[PDB]
């Protein structure tokens, strides 16, 4: 992608068509002639190009109109509408940028944002950029939320977010230019080491990884081609479909063997009836040769009847000897046809125990990416966001992912150690009740015109609730919270004093012994120059490892490394850090997944703002007061940092259009 | 449109495994027992054949007669005429057999013999007596 067309792809927009959101803001254009639409589309793409070519300074309307050319810079109110639209919905002038026009003299409207995560910080940045009084309430003693970086000296290791999932269309590509992010690629070579310490040969590493990807395509065939999506009233999960496909492959292996050995009995039984015909023919030939001999003992001269007897027995014996030769000819073809079938037997098994364990490692890597056991992912909707994956090599933050939320929090009114306990929204305004986390006997009251709630989806699931909503959230909202799934994921940081592994090998895997423990310390990371091994815990093991102390978790870590690198070449780590995101009261899990029985439509339900009832019976329809942003509210980019980043920009533009007015729609 | 080349996911097989909870193990056991049943049925026929193969030991070599091809003559001698009548009585209309019994008479000559001496040798009676057996 290049030119103004590439800037549209970078902003996740089609360059040749107006989007659904643009139709609501420019209904006079999309309903008008095609010439007006293409003029509008160029102004939109050209404005995005100017912002992306230098996202460290603000792109004013005076700058956009200056760098435009006729006939595109003739309609000025159109350029003003396009620029004000892109600025409002976070497509331009978002993140961290030098402001050309300093902030308004006084602010308009009061907004309380619950949570200082990436989603909350992004919205607070844009809402304050629009000229509103924004205040964030964070329960932790830090910003970032699920973007937590561990630093002790030169040591840096992300306990939360770690990977940037490509830059092609990623808003983080804009943030990586505004913030001193040190992005480094990931070598996708992962040697597998079995439980005995010895490595997996390249023979099985490919013939199992290929069979793994072929099992996933098979589940998609089960879902979209056979409609295998409901099994006895309950929705089918990805784990169910995988076991069904595997059992069908083991079934086909047995069917091939039965029909192969059945070819042998069918042929071996032909040989049985042929040998029985040969043994009966040999007995007739043995008897006929005796009768022919006795007829020849009759010494000449003899009458024509005794002479015909010898000629007759000779012809009859020659005829029987002709049949026996043809049967021995058939015996030769059947006897070597049996050596043909018994030399090409079908596969003995589908997957051996050694193969099935290596396959379980790839299943564990899938349970890591989705942060939940495969028995909970929806077979139909677990890969719904696949079409919106960015392009490019996936990178990591060499200086720590926490540098982004720290830099976004610059210049914002953030109240740390402030746990929100009750959210009250009425027709005339809102009040947020919170306490100080260091001493809960100290209560704070915050009045505002609108509340933006970025509470983690696990916090919204708490029972009894950690945050009380007054009035209660409607059923369609609460039911959508219970339908969605919130996963679990854990890392183990091992800080040594020197490197004892391969510096060229970025990462190596460990193949567990049991299917029930396939995710227990299955992958080890080494990213930076510093001696920090990063062990991964995923799947069903993620929730069980939280109930195990740190010294025991490090014990199982060293037990794996001692068998791989040597019993003496593994020193004791000087610093150990183990995450417990499910036990974290401010997260209650890792991130969201499309659980079975849920769908992508629940992600849009999570974003619909709540509107209170009228204060007086017979009063006009009130204003939406309670808004929801966060990682769990964006349908096409869930469970990611850039998804929460975009979700914050979304509600910030929605709240601004509600309380500041959208003047760009005339 | 079709499963990945190597997967065998027919609509019929999916429902047979997803019936009940243990329908997967039930199907896979009936194929394991059918594999055992067929496998030991092999070594039963495989032993029956190996036992019959030893009865055919030596072939039929002590029973073959040496090859003797003679000049296909033309004159029907008084001896060869009587050999033909007995061949018709025993073999009927199998001219290839009658030609081999006489030896020095072609198959076309045997068929011409059936018409020339049809009068004096009463071949119609000889043939209808062969049809009794
Ligand atoms: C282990 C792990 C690894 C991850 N790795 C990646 C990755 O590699 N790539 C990627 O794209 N994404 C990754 N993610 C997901 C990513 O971190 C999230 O999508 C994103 O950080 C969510 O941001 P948010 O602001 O929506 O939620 P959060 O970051 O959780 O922000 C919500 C804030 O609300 C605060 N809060 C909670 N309860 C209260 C309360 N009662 N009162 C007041 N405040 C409260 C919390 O402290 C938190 O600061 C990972 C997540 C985890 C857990
Ligand atoms: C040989 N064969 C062996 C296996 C290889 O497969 C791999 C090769 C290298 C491999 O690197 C290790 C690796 C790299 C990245 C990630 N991703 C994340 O952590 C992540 C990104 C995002 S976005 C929202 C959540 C999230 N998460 C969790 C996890 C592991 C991982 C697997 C492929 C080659
Ligand atoms: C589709 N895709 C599959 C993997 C292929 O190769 C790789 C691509 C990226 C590679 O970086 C590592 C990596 C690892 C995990 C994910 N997972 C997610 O982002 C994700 C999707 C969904 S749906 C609900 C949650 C969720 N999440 C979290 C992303 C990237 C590593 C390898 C490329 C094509």
């Amino acid at each position: 992608p290049s030119g103004v067309e590439g800037a549209a792809f970078q902003s996740r927009l089609p360059h040749d068509r107006m989007t659904s959101q643009e139709a609501a803001c420019f209904p006079d254009i999309i309903s008008g002639p095609q010439q007006t639409q293409k003029v509008f589309l160029f102004i939109r793409n050209r404005t995005l190009q100017l912002w992306l070519d230098n996202p460290k300074i603000q792109l004013t309307f005076e700058a956009t109109l200056q760098q435009l050319e006729a006939p595109y810079n003739s309609d000025t109110v159109l350029v003003h509408r396009v620029h004000s639209y892109l600025e409002r919905h976070g497509l331009i002038n978002f993140g961290i940028y030098k402001r050309i026009k300093p902030l308004p003299t006084k602010k308009t409207g009061k907004v309380i944002i619950i949570g200082s995560g990436v989603s909350g910080l992004a919205a607070a940045r844009q809402l304050q950029s629009f000229g509103m009084d924004v205040t964030l309430l964070e329960a932790r003693d830090r910003v970032g939320g699920r973007v937590a970086t561990f630093r002790k000296g030169n040591y840096v290791a992300d306990l939360g977010a770690m990977v940037v999932t490509g830059l092609g269309g990623n808003p983080m590509a804009v943030v990586s230019k505004q913030v001193n992010m040190e992005l480094a690629k990931i070598k996708q070579k992962c040697p597998l080491y079995e439980a005995n310490g010895q490595a997996v040969p390249k023979e099985k590493d490919e013939m199992v990884e290929q069979e793994f990807n072929r099992l996933l395509e098979a589940t998609s065939y089960l879902s979209h081609q056979l409609d295998f999506n409901v099994l006895n009233n309950k929705p089918v999960s990805l784990g169910q479909a995988l076991e069904v496909v595997i059992q069908l492959q083991e079934k086909h292996v047995k069917d091939e063997q039965i029909e192969h050995w059945k070819k042998i009995v069918k042929t071996q039984e032909e040989l049985k009836e042929l040998l029985n015909k040969m043994v009966n023919l040999k007995e007739k030939i043995k008897e006929l040769h005796q009768q022919y001999k006795e007829a020849s003992e009759v010494k000449p001269p003899r009458d024509i009847t005794a002479e015909f007897l010898v000629k007759s027995k000779h012809r009859d014996l020659t005829a029987l000897c002709k049949e026996y030769d043809e049967l021995a000819e058939t015996q030769g073809k059947l006897e070597e046809k049996l050596q043909e079938l018994e030399a090409n037997p079908p596969s003995d098994v589908y997957l051996s125990s050694r193969d099935r364990q290596i396959l379980d490692w790839h299943f564990a890597n899938l349970e890591f990416a989705n942060a939940t056991p495969l028995s909970t992912l929806s077979l139909k909707h677990w890969d719904q966001d696949d079409d919106f994956e960015f392009t490019g090599s996936h990178l990591t933050v060499r200086n720590g992912y926490s540098c982004v939320p720290v830099a976004l929090a610059e210049g914002l009114d953030i109240k740390l150690n402030t746990a929100v306990r009750q959210v009250r929204y009425t027709a005339s305004g809102c009040e947020v009740i919170a306490v100080n986390t260091r001493s809960t006997s100290q209560t704070f009251i915050y009045k505002c015109d609108a509340v933006l709630c970025t509470l983690p989806l696990g916090v919204l699931k708490q029972q009894p609730p950690a945050v009380q909503f007054v009035p209660p959230l409607p059923e369609w909202k609460t039911s959508a919270v219970q339908r969605m799934g919130f996963g679990n994921l854990n890392k183990v940081v091992l800080c040594f004093d020197r490197v004892f592994w391969d510096p060229s090998v970025n990462l190596f895997g460990h193949v567990g012994s049991t299917t029930a423990s396939r995710g227990e310390l299955f992958l080890f990371w080494n990213l930076y120059k510093a001696p920090i091994l990063l062990a991964l815990v995923a799947g069903e093991a993620a929730g069980i490892m939280e109930n195990i102390s740190d010294d025991v978790i490090v014990g199982r870590c060293l037990a794996i490394l001692k068998g791989i690198f040597g019993s003496s070449a593994v020193p004791q780590p000087k610093e150990t850090v183990v995450s417990r995101w499910r036990a974290d009261p401010w997260a209650r899990g890792s991130y969201s997944y499309v659980a079975a029985g849920s769908s992508g439509n629940d992600y849009d339900l999570m974003a619909q703002p709540i509107t209170p009832g009228p204060s007086i019976p017979g009063a006009p329809q009130p204003i939406p007061r309670l808004f929801f942003a966060g990682e769990h509210t964006i349908r096409n980019y869930p469970a990611t940092v850039h998804g929460a980043l975009l979700s914050g920009l979304r509600e910030a533009g929605r709240i601004a259009d509600q309380f500041l007015g959208a003047m760009y729609t005339l | 449109r079709k499963p990945p080349k190597g997967m065998f996911l027919s609509q019929e097989d999916v429902e047979a495994v997803s019936a009940n909870a243990t329908a997967a193990t039930t199907v896979l056991r009936q194929l394991d027992m059918e594999l055992v049943s067929v496998k030991r049925q092999i070594q039963n026929i495989k032993q029956t054949n190996s036992a019959l193969k030893e009865k055919l030991d030596g072939g039929i070599e002590p029973y073959r007669l040496p090859e003797v091809i003679q000049k296909c003559n033309a004159r029907w001698t008084t001896e060869e005429q009587l050999l033909a009548v007995q061949a018709i009585r025993k073999y009927g209309r199998d001219f290839q057999a009658i030609s081999d019994v006489i030896g020095n008479k072609s198959v076309v000559q045997v068929k011409n013999f059936f018409v020339n001496y049809r009068r004096r040798f009463n071949i119609d009676e000889v043939l209808q007596e062969w049809e009794a057996e």
